[PDB]
């Protein structure tokens, strides 16, 4: 900033904190507009060999869902949709605000 | 497979596969077919008879406290005898498990309201009746709530045109908006896109 | 003891291991009224007695909502009052009996 | 009307200025999105995401994309998914920016509404460099993302979030503490645990009654089980619990954003199946295989196994879903769209009694609504 | 049998009673309509257009569907009395701007393709 | 140019008062930059 | 993990009591809140001098549409009808025929930018790089009319912009 | 408790459609042909509704084609031809339908291309 | 290449010209008519055909990844030359 | 009857004796990939595409040439009969020319869709292409020979069908062209269809060139007027 230090003083003053060290304006810190070329590294799939199509489908390995019980067509416990829930942990960053 | 094919959870679908069971076994009297799909979803199918005890059983018992309504929504297959599928996506936070309850209906057979099992389900219904025309008995305030005011038909129905009927523009003489039969400048353009070879086999039908 | 839930709406019950007794008494007494094959009554009076053991033998609040897997003992109490409701709504609605329809030819059939 | 953001007509009842009924009318921005994409392949559907709910665009794109993939039964690589979340928390900035500023600008603060829009200017910028567009980048496709990052862009990033926290700083200073923005806040809006489940509420309308939920966490998608981040947890229900919830959640973000920034893995950005991912430029001008996959998936599209999902991922305004029906091909048959601000505004009416007219503006304004999902 | 579910009457003639406090309904409100909407037709006009609109689907022998179409008109009526309505869409029963399409055979021929 | 301004201040553009057949003196605007320009001016580029 | 946000309580000692009392009647969190207005009113503001400065873009950025040439001047588009084909909102219009030597080039290349979503799929479909989207953004219009563009303004525009356009593409290319 | 209507289904005064488009308009019931084209034969597996086609025009800026019927675009897919049927009578369109062409099977034999006397056989291969 | 119409109008690279008795001409009126000046027929007809000593050839229109799909010619006719059919270049086997 | 017993997937088939292993196949509702086999010409077997596993035999067969025997079990999705698709789909792209957006072909090319149904995503060809010079056999029928696959359907139409023998191929190996070898033009009252069989762009219609693409066509069902056959 250009500011002088009499204004920079009332403006910590008046803010409470030092402002200089976060500005909002952002000045010469980012990067350049203009940058070297990028190399882009290939996926897993770019392979010479061992790498038939049929081995890496995953479109075709979906399939129809599983039927359960149709309608057409002892001990026996009880059941539920999956295992309760944990009980959440306070945090140790910072519990309370 | 491994690093493009999605990875499975045998765990989470035996596990649902088990509610799936129990909930049938449960509710026999309404309870029609219970599936399980590969990416771990379960799916409820039971008669439209059914619809408030299958969803208060859900909601209420202490195993399956299903006490959030995710969505509602129907689904328009012109094809079918019983026209509109109707779908309702539930959540549990006890559980942290979610199902899918899905039942049927024609345009002239209305389905109970379930404004009493989950408040969520008044704007909904009202989407429902709005977009495909289905009636909701019991509803407490049904009427239009997307389309505009005297609005005819439901656009959402495979049969509705995409661009409807009316159109709207500004007249002078009358020195107020109209609604005129529509015409396009340019229409559109309707696309063949679908391939004449068949891409999954795992899905293929018998040929009749 | 416990100065809040946390929950809005959600008061602190005083003397929860009575409450609990009483509702799960209370269910228990209006499955009773339903028969005996039906699957829903066996499996209700099964997780209802098992919680009702664990009320009775744990006089502990933490330690019970540490074992009831409910949250604290509030809901547990919420929802024991959720299901002697359903236990009366299903009483009402008889679900046990056979299938009242079956769907047509293809009502379920994807795709098309 | 100002408070109505633009397209809301709330019909209401007033014995003086209590407000007797709210009767919310919508559709006046209902542009029958979900008909228009049973007329589009999934490539095609995708931009409709970003105008659903137009302050969190990236997030409707990676909710999509991933019902999409789950629907394909395919996996995004690792680094599109980290740039995925990265993303997803810079959108969640600039939403909560938007939520809270508006808020105050309601109430009548309205400096803070011109400190944060730099903040946000500058987070248009980001979506600008990696996409070309400042706010509907659709960045984020089904297989992972469009592009990969520019060089240079982690380091802006960086210098932006380490700088972000002093504005939040300000802004909780101008609002935590006044009384004047406490009296218009506490106990405005309470609604009950038991109401807000019942009533279909999802995330801080849920969270800011005391119920512990946040789908990131109970249900995670992409890498968000790799990240250390606090849930904000409200106790009275109200509007100033939930402004201080959205707060604390931008401040989650920021440390999510520090966790992403640091852990950025090198490789590809979208999937390696040519079938469902374009190829390189250079490839499909290269070789026979790759052109005839970029004609394909440009002119028809991918297939998609017939099946039938509900995707949700925790959006900066709830739980956004998505139930997508497949019918095997390659244009989907039906796509429901599910979002927060239907139900909480369907909530409106209950939350809004016994209160007065300027605590019915505030609600709307805690509500947090956008009606472009709200319409669809 | 047929084995369908009612959605209010057990056959015609209460679907008829309805139908006929639909009517009276309508009737009632028209002049209230008149006089709130500004409308620059009569009371006449207006009850003439109710009555037009009945008699569109006066062939309906299913109950069913005419519970339907009295479920219909009472939302329609509830928008009026409720003022949700303007006066674009109480016009639009009239269609005061489209130009009257001639029905005979030879000037369907002169004018285009259609039928 | 003036790099001690911050970002977006640091370039600037001096308009003609006599562009292809209107007079510009008061009526400027921005599509009046060339292209080259225009890369370097909406910093595009870091070289002019 | 979570954390809450309104569950600390106020000690009850003389000394916070009376701190509190001074807040309630001399007003210190609003003195607070002037205090950083008045911080804020000293700092340099962030408005720029448009139109003489300009907001930062990026070679990426999608603009007006152009279309391309070779270096020898010859159209880069073959009328494969791609662009048309993905095309979200269908605000291509393409038509086709063998050209006086047989090429294979448009007679009809229309794009309604009133209709157009400005998304680019259609410069990722494009084979030859043909069609792309331009760094201009300043064409607002007086009539609806001339925000349809047919193919002599596209080609216009291309021959308008290319010096832009080539160095955007070069700065970018090895991203596609 | 139900209540036995005995009337055809009818539900054209509950679909919000001008009378111009249920009167007036033919739609065709088929399953749609190969596209000789190619060989695949995915797309003939369906039965298809469509409409009767209306005029189009140029419009007199840019050329382009216009429309003024809202069902030029309308396709329906039907798994039988039953249900087309039923879901036109049901909206009270006037239908024809086509019956399904099936190729017949054919005799197919390599050897028959190196015939000792018959004329089936091959000059080249 | 550009031409003018009996009537005044340029006429296009597409050839498209209004009809003298076109009432579609009055919208050029107190303003212009858009056209293009770069003709491509007349500019890739400027081009020199290039000299190869191979059978076939190989055309990617330049700048590698920045021409058109990689497409090979084959040269054999000496009758007619190699045209590529992304970017129209000409090539021939040494004749005469 | 005379009917046999075979297996597609393990689902019992009955058949006539000498039917196909692809016909088999088609009468539970599978349609086998091929490029050489037309059912109304002659058998040929070169393009290779229809390679099937049959259960029990380390050999695939083809199946448009192979009559089917009892009790066989034939495997249309197992690893060997995908894997072989692939291969075939590889050498028959290999030196395919990149022509795909100004090809008439494309979007209804069989060669695209079977690619995508039944081949790799993506090439591992690093040599040169072969190009052919061009053939001209009349003013109706367009000829780009560098997309030719060596099919030999319009052969055996002109044999066949049209009862025309000027159609064959020359050469042998990587070399062999189909054409005429001379400046001869295939001008007969059937000589459109080779357009129509031909899966490939190498024969399109000259009218028809450039100006359109299959997925924006509208397709109205209809009769020919120009004679009495209808
Ligand atoms: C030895 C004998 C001495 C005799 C006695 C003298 C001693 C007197 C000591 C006490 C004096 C206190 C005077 C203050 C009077 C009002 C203070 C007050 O309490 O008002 C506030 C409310 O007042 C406000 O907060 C102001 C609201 C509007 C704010 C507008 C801007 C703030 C003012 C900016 C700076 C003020 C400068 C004023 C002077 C300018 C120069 C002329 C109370 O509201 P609540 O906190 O909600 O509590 C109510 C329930 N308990
Ligand atoms: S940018 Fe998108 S909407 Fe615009 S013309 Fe290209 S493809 Fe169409
Ligand atoms: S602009 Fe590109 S994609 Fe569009 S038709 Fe021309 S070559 Fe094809
Ligand atoms: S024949 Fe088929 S694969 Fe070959 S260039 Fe033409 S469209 Fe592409
Ligand atoms: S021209 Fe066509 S039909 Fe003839 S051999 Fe070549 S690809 Fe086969
Ligand atoms: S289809 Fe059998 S080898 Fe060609
Ligand atoms: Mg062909
Ligand atoms: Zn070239």
């Amino acid at each position: 900033a250009s500011a002088t230090r009499v204004i920079q003083l009332l403006r910590n003053w008046a803010s409470g904190r030092d402002l200089q060290a976060k500005l909002q304006l952002r000045y010469q810190e980012i990067s350049k507009r203009t940058q070297p070329p990028p190399k882009l590294p290939v996926g897993p799939s770019h392979k010479l060999s061992n790498n038939y199509y049929c081995t890496r489908d995953g479109r075709r390995e979906a399939m129809p869902p599983s039927i359960v019980m149709s309608s057409q067509k002892t001990e026996k416990k009880a059941v539920t949709p999956a295992p309760p829930i944990k009980r959440w942990e306070l945090s140790k960053d910072q519990p309370y605000l | 497979t491994r690093p493009t094919i999605r990875p499975r959870n045998d765990v989470v679908h035996k596990q649902l596969s088990a509610f799936g069971q129990y909930v049938a076994e449960i509710l026999p009297k309404y309870v029609q077919q219970v599936q399980v799909s590969c990416f771990n979803e379960l799916e409820i199918f039971i008669h439209p008879d059914g619809v408030i005890p299958v969803l208060t059983f859900l909601r209420d018992h202490t195993n399956a406290q299903f006490k959030s309504l995710a969505d509602l929504t129907a689904v328009d297959v012109p094809t079918r005898q019983n026209r509109f599928e109707i779908v309702y996506n539930l959540l549990s936070l006890r559980f942290n498990s979610r199902i899918r309850v899905k039942t049927y209906t024609d345009e002239l057979t209305p389905i109970e309201s379930s404004v009493t099992v989950y408040k969520a389900a008044n704007w909904y219904e009202r989407e429902i009746w709005d977009m495909f025309g289905v009636f909701f008995a019991n509803h407490p305030d049904l009427r239009r709530i997307l389309t505009d005011y005297g609005f005819e038909g439901h656009p959402f129905r495979k049969d509705f045109p995409l661009s409807g009927y009316v159109e709207l523009r500004y007249d002078d003489e009358v020195k107020r908006v109209v609604a005129e039969p529509v015409e396009l400048a340019q229409e559109f353009r309707k696309f063949d896109l679908n391939s004449p070879w068949e891409a999954f086999p795992a899905y293929r039908q018998p040929p009749e | 003891l416990k100065k809040t839930t946390g929950l809005v709406g959600l008061a602190v019950c005083e003397t929860p291991h009575e409450r609990l007794k009483i509702l799960y008494t209370k269910i228990l007494d209006v499955l009773g009224q339903i028969p005996k094959n039906a699957a829903y009554r066996k499996y209700t009076e099964q997780i209802t007695n098992e919680k009702l053991g664990m009320v009775k033998a744990e006089p502990d609040v933490k330690k019970l909502e540490e074992q009831l897997q409910g949250g604290q003992i509030e809901e547990v109490i919420l929802q024991a009052e959720n299901e002697l409701s359903l236990a009366r709504k299903m009483l009402r609605w008889k679900p046990w009996e056979p299938l009242v329809e079956e769907p047509p030819a293809n009502q379920w059939k994807w795709p098309i | 009307h100002p408070a109505a953001h633009g397209v809301l007509r709330l019909v209401m009842e007033l014995s003086g200025e209590m407000v007797r009924k709210c009767d919310p009318h919508i559709g006046l921005l209902h542009r029958g999105t979900e008909k228009l994409i049973e007329y589009k392949t999934y490539l095609q559907a995708l931009p409709y995401f970003d105008r659903l709910d137009y302050v969190s665009m990236m997030c409707n794109e990676q909710a999509y994309s991933l019902a999409v993939e789950k629907l394909l039964n395919i996996q995004p690589p690792p680094r599109a998914q980290w740039i995925r979340v990265l993303f997803g928390e810079i959108t969640r900035l600039l939403n909560h920016i938007m939520a809270v500023t508006t808020h105050a600008l309601d109430i009548g603060a309205m400096t803070p509404f011109f400190w944060m829009f730099e903040e946000r200017e500058k987070m248009f910028e980001f979506y600008e460099r990696v996409s070309g567009a400042r706010m509907h980048a659709a960045y984020i496709r089904p297989g992972g993302v469009h592009q990969d990052l520019p060089l240079g862009l982690l380091d802006d990033i960086y210098e932006f979030s380490k700088n972000f926290s002093f504005r939040i700083d300000e802004l909780e200073e101008m609002l935590t503490n006044n009384r004047i923005w406490r009296n218009r806040t506490v106990d405005i809006g309470v609604v009950t645990a038991e109401d807000a489940l019942n009533y279909g509420f999802s995330g801080v309308m849920l969270r800011g009654s005391g119920i512990q939920w946040d789908l990131r966490k109970t249900q995670p998608y992409d890498v968000y089980d790799q990240v250390e981040f606090d849930v904000p947890i409200g106790s009275r229900g109200d509007c100033y619990d939930r402004y201080l919830c959205r707060v604390e959640e931008m401040r989650q973000s920021l440390r999510i954003i520090s966790q992403c920034l640091n852990k950025m893995p090198p490789g590809e950005i979208k999937v390696d199946d040519a079938k469902v991912s374009p190829p390189k430029r250079a490839e499909m001008k290269t070789s026979m295989e790759s052109l005839i996959h970029h004609f394909k998936l440009y002119t028809e599209g991918y297939q998609v196994p017939p099946g039938a999902t509900y995707t949700a991922i925790e959006a900066p305004k709830g739980e956004f879903g998505v139930y997508l029906v497949s019918d095997g091909s390659s244009r989907p048959y039906r796509c429901k769209i599910k979002a927060p601000g239907f139900a909480h505004l369907a909530g409106l009416d209950k939350m809004s009694k016994g209160h007065m007219l300027a605590d019915v503006v505030a609600i709307i304004g805690t509500q947090d609504i956008v009606f472009g999902e709200v319409d669809r | 049998g047929t084995s369908v579910k009612p959605i209010f009457s057990r056959d015609m003639n209460e679907a008829k009673r309805r139908v006929r406090e639909l009517y009276r309904a309508w009737y009632r409100e028209v002049p209230n309509t008149v006089h709130l909407f500004q409308l620059d037709i009569s009371v006449k006009q207006g009850r003439d257009k109710v009555r037009e609109m009945f008699m569109k689907n006066a062939h309906v022998t299913d109950p069913r569907v005419v519970d339907l179409l009295v479920i219909k008109g009472k939302m329609e009526l509830e928008e009026t009395i409720n003022v949700w309505k303007q006066r674009t869409h109480i016009m639009r029963f009239f269609h005061e701007t489209e130009a009257p399409r001639p029905t005979d055979f030879l000037s369907k021929f002169y004018v285009g393709h259609d039928p | 140019e003036d790099n001690k301004q911050f970002f977006g201040r640091h370039r600037w553009v001096i308009y003609t008062t006599e562009m292809n057949g209107r007079d510009t003196f008061w009526d400027v605007d921005g599509s009046m930059v060339p292209p080259e320009w225009h890369r370097w001016l909406h910093c595009m580029t870091d070289d002019p | 993990t979570y954390k809450f946000v309104n569950m600390r309580e106020p000690s009850m000692d003389m000394k916070s009591v009376t701190d509190r009392a001074a807040q309630t009647l001399l007003w210190t969190e609003l003195v607070r809140g002037l205090g950083m207005t008045l911080s804020y009113l000293f700092r340099e503001p962030a408005t720029i001098n448009y139109p003489f400065e300009k907001g930062p873009l990026s070679p990426r950025f999608r603009g007006e549409h152009a279309l391309r040439r070779y270096p020898s001047g010859e159209e880069r588009c073959i009328a494969c009808k791609l662009c048309e084909a993905v095309c979200p909102a269908q605000a291509i219009t393409i038509e086709a025929e063998p050209r006086a030597d047989g090429s294979r080039r448009t007679t009809r290349y229309d794009i309604d930018m009133t209709k157009c979503i400005y998304c680019g799929f259609c410069q990722e479909a494009c084979p030859v790089d043909a069609i792309v989207e331009g760094p201009n953004f300043e064409f607002s219009t007086e009539t609806h009319e001339e925000l349809l563009y047919n193919k002599e303004k596209l080609l216009n525009n291309g021959d308008k912009w290319e010096a832009e356009i080539a160095a955007n593409i070069q700065a970018d290319y090895l991203y596609r | 408790q139900l209540i036995a209507v005995d009337e055809k289904l009818d539900i054209t005064t509950l679909t919000g459609v001008p009378e111009e488009h249920i009167k007036t308009r033919k739609v065709r019931i088929f399953v749609p042909a190969r596209n000789n084209m190619q060989s695949g034969v995915n797309n003939t597996k369906k039965w298809k509704m469509e409409f009767d086609t209306r005029e189009r025009w140029e419009n007199p800026l840019m050329g382009w084609s216009s429309t003024a019927d809202p069902l030029s675009n309308l396709v329906l897919t039907f798994s039988t031809k039953e249900d087309a049927v039923a879901f036109a009578e049901k909206n009270g369109w006037s239908f024809d339908v086509e019956e399904r062409k099936v190729p017949k099977p054919k005799s197919k034999s390599y050897g028959a291309n190196f015939s000792w006397n018959k004329r089936t056989r091959v000059s080249t291969k | 290449g550009v031409r003018t119409s009996p009537t005044g109008e340029k006429v296009t690279h597409t050839g498209q010209a209004y009809d003298d008795g076109d009432y579609r001409r009055v919208r050029f009126s107190d303003r212009q008519k858009e056209v293009n000046e770069n003709f491509a027929i007349d500019l890739i007809a400027e081009q020199p055909v290039s000299e190869v000593g191979s059978r076939v050839i190989s055309c990617d229109g330049g700048g590698g990844a920045l021409g058109h799909p990689r497409v090979y010619i084959n040269l054999d006719k000496e009758t007619k030359t190699g045209t590529c059919g992304y970017c129209g270049l000409q090539f021939r086997q040494p004749h005469h | 009857s005379n009917l046999i017993e075979v297996f597609v997937d393990g689902q019992s088939v009955m058949v006539e004796p000498g039917t196909t292993v692809l016909q088999a196949c088609e009468k539970v509702g599978m349609q086998i990939p091929r490029f050489c086999y037309h059912e109304r010409l002659s058998v040929a077997g070169n393009c290779r595409m229809c390679l099937v596993e049959i259960e029990k035999a380390p050999k695939v067969v083809a199946a448009c040439a192979m009559p089917v025997m009892k009790g066989w079990n034939i495997l249309t999705n197992s690893e060997k009969s995908k894997k072989a698709r692939e291969g075939v789909m590889e050498f028959l792209l290999a030196n395919h020319p990149l022509d795909c957006p100004i090809c008439d072909q494309g979007g209804e090319c069989d060669l695209q869709d079977q690619s995508m149904m039944f081949g790799s995503d993506r090439s591992r060809f690093l040599e040169g292409k072969r190009a052919v010079e061009d053939k001209n056999i009349g003013p109706l029928v367009k000829t780009i020979m560098t997309r030719c696959i060596q099919c030999t359907r319009c052969i055996r139409f002109a044999s066949e069908i049209a009862g025309v023998d000027d159609l064959g191929t020359t050469g042998r190996g990587n070399d062999m062209q189909v054409g005429t070898y001379i400046e001869k033009m295939f001008m007969s009252e059937l000589s459109g269809n080779i357009i129509d069989i031909c899966p490939v762009g190498a024969l399109t219609s000259k009218p028809y060139a450039f100006t359109a693409r299959p997925w924006e066509t509208r397709k109205t069902e209809s009769i020919d007027v120009m004679d009495a056959v209808g």
